[PDB]
């Protein structure tokens, strides 16, 4: 009740103001050590909010709600923070004036509300437009991530990649994405160019023995190629008791070998059966152990982790195999083929395995000369495959980049005049909340952040209303309608909501109670 | 602030030790260990650096960045971490005088590379002189690398295509330059040079087979069958004709983007997707031309050589990048349809095609080509010098004097600096062979300022002269790499704003 | 140079918001105890700012500030220092964003020339010819004084003497001019304007004073009248020449100033100037030297050369008037054509804080009939002012641009520290009563007219000029050192 109120707002603000400096895509970068000894650097606020360890009770509320924003959206890790830190300034004036906490709890979301309806009325329509129009949107999306790497003059490649990566993963009835059906997998060499867009799990195999061939057979116009996998620890006889089998001398030579290798010979029948053409399992084989197979153009594979498996049923539409008995044909997958494809001059010799029909998954591939490069190219294709998402399921959508704010601060200030009572001032603090973004932005962009605010108030009035933003990286001129620069409403409105989430809850908690260390 | 300074006053600390030791006659350093008996003497920059400890995250940068120098070249890794020391020294004196951001004045060290490699070049000799004893060296080398691979057949036959290959290129010796078209039911020895940009799966069907002076335009877009998932959208339409009167609503709109593609003055327009048959009836009384299955690879090399620019939106009307070809032949040959481009304005390329038997003796032939290019190729940066003793390091510096002149407000002191740092390099090299720096640097740029100024710093006599009749050339490799390196090691720096203190060991 | 700037800020704004809680008759009152012992106890910010004895060389400013805000509109003392320490508490966050002080200085000149504007407009023009709206502005500023049914008499008095010397383009006029005399006795109910002139003190009580004269002149004399000082014949044939010399001028009121080295008039000559009746009057203070040179149009005479019939002045009647411990004489008709007349106004009454008390109320009610002197109208107080002016700068400030943008909106906002101290004092919600004010606003304007409560629109233009050079004169130093 005294000292609470004050020291929650000044250790939320130092925590906000780090990553201040990196919003936006001139926003510095930061040099972080991992206690393994690595050293990362990245603008993403996401990775520098999850590496911090800190017993302040406030600080703990950034990280548990980043955790949730990149599933949902992944761009509002930034922006939330910073945007939640200015509605804690505004309302440190309004404790000392006398202004109770849940009162400007409760104003920040009938605030919120009143803004969403009047950018329901300016903005604009993605598919009325033009059909085109909205893949040029997918094309440029991860432009704007990438622009300041190296991976911007390649950028024209990966661009088509989360075009129809997308459309496989998502129906239009729901329009959501999962994170468990997407495979991010990369390696340390080769180039960027070597990218490949597969409709499939990628299942890196060097085919065991080399005398096994490096495509599949269509076993005389087979349907597709049918896979099996095993999950099953198949392995010697051993019992639950004794054990203990040793070979005594060269008598027991031809006793002991008749006798176990008329075993296996009744269960390959029903392998083939079935039609399976490679055998999977968890775990190694032994050497011998795949040479009869090889006879029959049936290769196997080893060493195969528990979440690799699940790329694999979904993709090529196979199951694991309970037993070999009743198993039919009905639900083996089937797939275009498998071969094997070197790619650069990695001497591991990857493989692709296509598909050729849409399926329910896909697997993003992504190479780099460097550890890092690869690192920064995995995390930006996430925050851009969800940007698709959130064209698809709302198509209207607004400009962004400092316009947005810009004119939700406007409405929020213009409505004020007009509701009385205690909400009056709740919106005024509102407002000015909103004007911390593009400031913001404007400081990160070297810029006045005052004289620069006061112009783009000035063209949404006097001119004519638009959407003008403020311009972090070097561009032609102002007015980004021209340039063809789309945010996601849906996607910016995630944001405002967990902002005034987030506010809430460190206003809501007045008492800070925490034990010692033994 | 000490994030800054730990990159800043921490680094030139490290920096200055390497720093007294370019050059022959530089300075010496003793590294000491614990025990002190261990300890060794050595003048190599990259040793002293890797072998003292150091608690600074911002120092640990610096050392990987160096490790890039020695895997791709090897040579002058020294001279990289005192040209990147001296690059932060002004970039101190810039940033505390301003306190902002400094990635606006990393924009202004790329407007400043940009002036320093144009100013080598025009200044740079070579040793590719007498090419005739050149030239009989690389079609021998070639043969040796042949060897163990199928194209060993005749050697006679495929080097010469490769020597014609090399130096007809005047200019980059990237293989995006050389177009590799490969088919099947043919011999090796049947293989032939060419030098235009050949396509395969020709378009069009009533389009005509020549084309007189045709243009290159890159973009992106699908005319025919949009929608490719209409599953899970929900329709509601009262008769099953409007479905696909919404298609061609949607390909109505594109009539604008067509529109503005006749108002390029282009006679040809390259796509990646299909066109439908009523926007592609338009091509013929606008006078447009349709290219398909240009895929990638094929557009970014054919719009280098044809100096033209890739892009998938249209920004802005009578504004792009253009290329330009005089005549397109279209061929056939070996059972397959072919596509010649020729007639590109400076256009500098060459396509060999090989004929092979089966499939894998294609994909051996391939591989083996670009190494053994890409060993005759590196010979064309190598051996080759410019005039040194400090000489080409001041022309580099009254070349950013030119940028000087035209220049935004609170990006002058951001490229004047630059100019600066340059001009460090005759200070250091002056203090460690124990001579005056601001006698001989004074000197040294009042001449070279204006013209006619072939003088460099001499060190035996301690004075100013001409490094050309003395001998001294230094390599241009070794120019563009230093520089190069040297400015991505300052914006790794610059581009952190907040170091975090490493874990000590 | 902000550490400098920083901490005569906060150290300015720390005596702001000590003064802030004494607005108002029920507001907080400071208690000051000098080295001396001595304990005062007041509510003026005029006052306290005096005897504090603030070794801060900027803090030192609101001082000079208060003089002339009492000098000039003669209300508002601390309400002008409230002013001053709200723009300084929003000048904190506009260092942090880089922002130069010329810009922040410049600003506050322009927003006061632009304030007063709007002010005009809300205003309503009245006239100094109606005399209701000016008996009823003396009568209820009164309200906060002792007197009850004494401040309706005495309201017509001081409409009377303003309306007199004011005339039209005269503009502002000399407070000097108007001496009020108090004296034990008498009471409220017995007033006298006398336009000629009053003096401060009582005439000679000794026997053979005429003590009254028809048709005398007055004139300042510095001489004394004193035996010879470096047998009774002789100290008489000195003061013979000095009486024969004044007759000469035909001057029969002798005004000596009073000083402590010698005596006033001789006892031998008494009985002289009885028989020419000659009023003398003593014990003349050297404040009234330079009041009596105005009115009169008269001259001080050091010496008895000096001493002329030009310099001399005219008085149509000198009579002492008999009251019970007053005795005050007055003089009528002066008959001065050039220089205006006199404004001295006699303040009895039975009880010494009686006629204390008086002279300080009647200064602060002529000084409001001043204020529409130089500029008509009035607009009521209690945060009216204060909130009309953000209402108008709400949309103004989006009509800016670059930094001065955002000083417009932090003008707006230092502007509402006044009505929420006059909340805070009452007892009332700070916040609940502003938001009820800015309520009505959209229908109510000025609307306090049936409470009878009126304040002048000098006091509230005099505060926002005065507070802008204030401020604007606090950043301009960066440094202290020290000069001996």
């Amino acid at each position: 009740g005294l000292e609470a109120k004050k020291s929650h707002i000044l250790a939320a603000r130092s925590v906000a103001s780090i990553i201040k400096t990196s919003l936006g895509p001139r926003g510095l970068d930061k040099i972080l050590i991992s206690p393994d000894g690595e050293i990362t650097i990245t603008n993403d606020g996401a990775t520098i909010l999850s590496q911090m360890e800190l017993d302040n009770e406030i600080a703990k509320l950034l990280v548990q709600l980043s955790k949730s924003q990149d599933d949902e959206i992944g761009d509002g890790t930034t922006g939330v923070v910073v945007l939640a830190s200015a509605l804690l300034d505004q309302a440190l004036e309004l404790i000392q004036k006398g202004i109770h906490p849940i009162k400007i709890a409760n104003g920040f979301d009938e605030a919120a509300k009143l803004a969403i309806s009047k950018l329901e009325e300016t903005c604009d329509d993605i598919s009325a437009s033009n059909d085109e129009l909205f893949r040029d949107f997918l094309l440029r999306a991860a432009k704007t991530s990438l622009g300041s790497k190296i991976v911007s003059k390649d950028h024209d490649r990966f661009a088509e990649m989360a075009v129809e990566a997308v459309i496989n993963v998502m129906d239009k009835d729901r329009k959501d994405v999962d994170f468990d059906l997407i495979k991010m997998q990369g390696r340390v060499g080769g180039s960027i160019s070597d990218s490949k867009l597969i409709n499939g799990v990628i299942l890196d195999k060097d085919f065991s023995h080399p005398q096994m061939p490096k495509c599949v057979l269509p076993k005389e116009g087979s349907d597709g190629v049918k896979l099996a996998i095993l999950t099953c620890p198949f392995e010697p006889p051993k019992p639950k008791t004794k054990h203990k089998l040793d070979i005594s001398s060269v008598e027991e030579y031809q006793k002991l070998q008749t006798y176990e290798q008329d075993k296996f010979k009744e269960m390959i029948d029903d392998v083939k059966k079935a039609g399976a053409d490679v055998v999977i399992c968890q775990w190694g084989f032994d050497d011998e152990a795949n040479h009869l197979l090889l006879q029959n153009d049936l290769p196997a594979v080893r060493w195969v982790g528990g979440q690799e498996l699940e790329h694999i049923a979904i993709s090529t539409n196979g199951r694991i195999v309970p037993r070999f008995q009743d198993l039919s044909k009905d639900k083996l997958g089937t797939c275009s083929r498998i071969y094997e494809q070197e790619f650069g001059t990695t001497k591991d010799r990857m493989l692709i395995i296509e598909q050729s029909k849409e399926t329910k998954t896909v697997t993003c591939f992504v190479r780099g000369s460097n550890k890092m490069i690869v690192d920064e190219a995995e995390r930006a294709l996430h925050d851009s495959l969800c940007v698709v998402r959130n064209l698809v399921k709302d198509s209207r959508v607004v400009y962004g980049g400092g316009a947005a704010e810009v004119t939700m601060s406007l409405a929020v200030s213009e409505e004020a005049d007009k509701q009385r009572g205690i909400d009056q001032y709740a919106f005024r603090g509102f407002a000015q909340a909103l004007d911390t973004i593009p400031m913001t932005l404007a400081e990160n962009s070297g810029l006045d952040p005052i004289g620069t605010l006061s112009t783009l108030k000035s063209k949404q009035l006097k001119e004519k209303i638009s959407n003008i933003g403020v311009d972090c990286l070097g561009y032609g001129s102002n007015d980004m309608k021209e340039l063809f620069v789309v945010d996601p409403f849906i996607g910016k409105k995630q944001q405002i909501l967990l902002a005034t989430q987030l506010c809430r809850m460190i206003l809501k908690i007045d008492n800070v109670i925490i034990s010692g260390k033994d | 602030e000490n994030a800054r300074l730990s990159a800043f006053v921490g680094a030139i600390a490290v920096g200055d030790l390497v720093k007294s030791t370019l050059g022959p006659k530089g300075m010496d350093k003793l590294l000491q260990s614990a025990s002190s008996n261990t300890c060794m003497v050595t003048n190599d920059g990259a040793t002293i650096l890797k072998s003292i400890p150091l608690d600074n995250p911002a120092a640990k940068v610096l050392v990987n960045i160096s490790k890039v120098q020695d895997d791709e070249v090897g040579d002058g890794t020294t001279s990289v971490t005192v040209l990147s020391a001296e690059l932060l020294r002004e970039a101190e004196k810039l940033i505390d005088q301003s306190k902002i951001h400094p990635q606006t004045i990393i924009e202004g060290y790329r407007l400043a590379s940009a002036a320093a490699l144009d100013a080598l070049t025009k200044a740079a000799v070579d040793n590719s002189h007498d090419k005739t004893m050149f030239r009989e060296d690389l079609i021998h080398i070639a043969k040796t690398t042949l060897s163990s691979k199928i194209l060993s057949q005749d050697k006679d036959h495929f080097a010469e295509l490769a020597t014609n290959a090399i130096l007809r290129l005047k200019g980059s010796t990237n293989l995006e330059h050389i177009q590799i078209i490969k088919i099947l039911g043919g011999k090796l020895s049947d293989s032939f040079l060419d030098e235009g940009f050949i396509l395969a799966k020709k378009f069009g069907n009533n389009q005509p087979k020549r084309i007189e002076n045709a243009k290159i335009l890159i973009a992106n877009t699908t005319l025919d069958t949009d929608k490719v998932k209409i599953f899970g959208t929900k329709f509601k339409v009262d008769s099953t004709a409007k479905l696909a009167q919404l298609e061609k609503a949607e390909r109505e709109k594109m009539k604008n983007k067509i529109a503005k593609i006749s108002k390029f003055g282009i006679n040809t327009f390259i796509n990646r997707q299909l066109i439908y048959d009523y926007p592609e009836q338009l091509f013929t009384d606008l006078g447009i031309n349709s290219i398909e299955h240009a895929d990638f690879e094929g557009v970014e090399r054919l719009a280098l050589v044809t100096g033209g620019e890739v892009v998938s939106t249209f920004d802005e009307p009578s504004k792009c990048k253009l290329g330009e070809c005089d005549v397109i032949e279209e061929i056939m040959l070996g059972e397959q349809p072919f596509l010649k481009f020729s007639g590109c304005k400076a256009g500098e390329a060459c396509t060999i095609v090989l004929r092979g038997a089966t499939d894998q003796t294609l994909d051996e032939a391939e591989r083996s080509l670009h190494d053994a290019l890409s060993v005759l190729s590196q010979t064309t940066k190598e051996t080759r010098t410019v005039l040194g003793g400090g000489c080409a390091e001041m022309v580099m510096s009254k070349a950013v004097d030119t940028e000087a002149q035209n220049i935004d407000g609170k990006k002058s002191l951001a490229v004047e600096a630059f100019a600066r740092a340059l001009r460090q390099l005759p200070t250091i090299l002056a203090d460690n062979a124990g001579f005056d720096s601001s006698e001989l640097v004074s000197k040294l740029r009042s001449s070279i300022y204006n013209g006619i100024s072939t003088s460099g710093l001499d060190l035996n006599n301690g004075t100013i002269a001409d490094m050309r009749q003395l001998g001294i050339v230094e390599s241009y490799k070794l120019k563009r790499a230093v520089v190069s390196s040297a400015s991505e090691a300052a914006e790794v720096l610059l581009r952190v704003d907040n170091i975090i203190r490493a874990r000590p060991r | 140079p902000q550490e400098v700037r920083k901490a005569n800020i906060i150290a300015a704004r720390s005596v702001a918001d000590a003064i802030r809680t004494s607005l108002g008759p029920k507001g907080m009152d400071k208690m000051i105890k000098t080295s001396r012992g001595e304990i005062i106890i007041s509510n003026d910010g005029h006052t306290i700012l005096k005897q504090m004895a603030i070794l801060h060389p900027v803090a030192r400013m609101l001082v000079e500030v208060s003089a002339a805000q009492d000098s000039e509109a003669g209300d508002g003392t601390t309400s002008v220092v409230i002013l001053t320490g709200a723009l300084l508490g929003a000048a904190e966050r506009l260092l942090n964003k880089g922002i130069h002080p010329t810009i922040i200085a410049d600003s506050f000149q322009s927003a006061a020339k632009r304030s007063v504007d709007i002010l005009l407009e809300m205003c309503h023009k009245v006239s100094l010819s109606d005399r209701e709206q000016l008996v009823r502005a003396a009568s209820t500023s009164l309200s906060s004084k002792i007197v009850s049914q004494y401040s309706s008499f005495l309201a017509p008095l001081a409409v009377d003497s303003v309306l007199k010397i004011s005339d039209e383009n005269s503009k502002n006029v000399d407070l000097n001019d108007i001496r009020l005399v108090k004296k034990v006795g008498g009471t409220i109910d017995d007033t006298e304007m006398i336009d000629g002139v009053v003096l401060t003190q009582t005439a000679i009580k000794s026997a053979g004073g005429p003590t009254r004269k028809e048709k005398a002149k007055i004139g300042l004399i510095q001489f004394q009248i004193s035996p010879p000082k470096p047998i009774l014949k002789e100290e008489r044939a000195y003061l013979l020449n000095i009486c024969k010399k004044i007759k000469k001028a035909k001057c029969n009121v002798l005004l000596i100033q009073k000083s402590i080295l010698r005596d006033a008039v001789n006892d031998l000559a008494l009985h002289f100037l009885s028989k020419l009746n000659i009023m003398v009057v003593k014990d003349i203070e050297r404040e009234e030297i330079e009041f009596l040179s105005k009115g009169l149009g008269c001259k001080p005479i050091a010496d008895i050369e000096l001493f002329t019939e030009d310099r001399l002045g005219s008085a149509d009647l000198v009579e002492e008037i008999d009251s019970d411990g007053s005795k005050i004489v007055r003089v009528t008709g002066i008959r001065n054509n050039n220089a205006r007349p006199t404004v001295s106004v006699v303040i009895r009454g039975a009880n010494n804080m009686i006629i204390d008390e008086t002279e300080r109320s009647l200064h602060d009610a002529l000084c409001v009939i001043r204020c529409l002197v130089k500029e008509r109208g009035l607009i009521a107080g209690g945060g009216a002012p204060e909130i009309e002016i953000s209402r108008r700068l709400s949309k103004e400030a989006r009509s800016m641009e670059g930094v001065q943008a955002f000083i417009w909106q932090e003008f707006a906002s230092a502007l509402e520290v006044i009505p929420t101290t006059l909340a805070e004092n009452a007892g009332l919600n700070s916040i609940k009563v502003v938001t009820e004010l800015r309520s009505k606003h959209e229908n109510g304007e000025l609307n306090t007219y049936e409470e009878h409560i009126l304040q002048p629109v000098l006091v509230s233009t005099s505060a926002i000029t005065l507070a802008s050079e204030c401020v604007k004169s606090i950043l301009r130093i960066d440094d202290i050192a020290f000069s001996r």
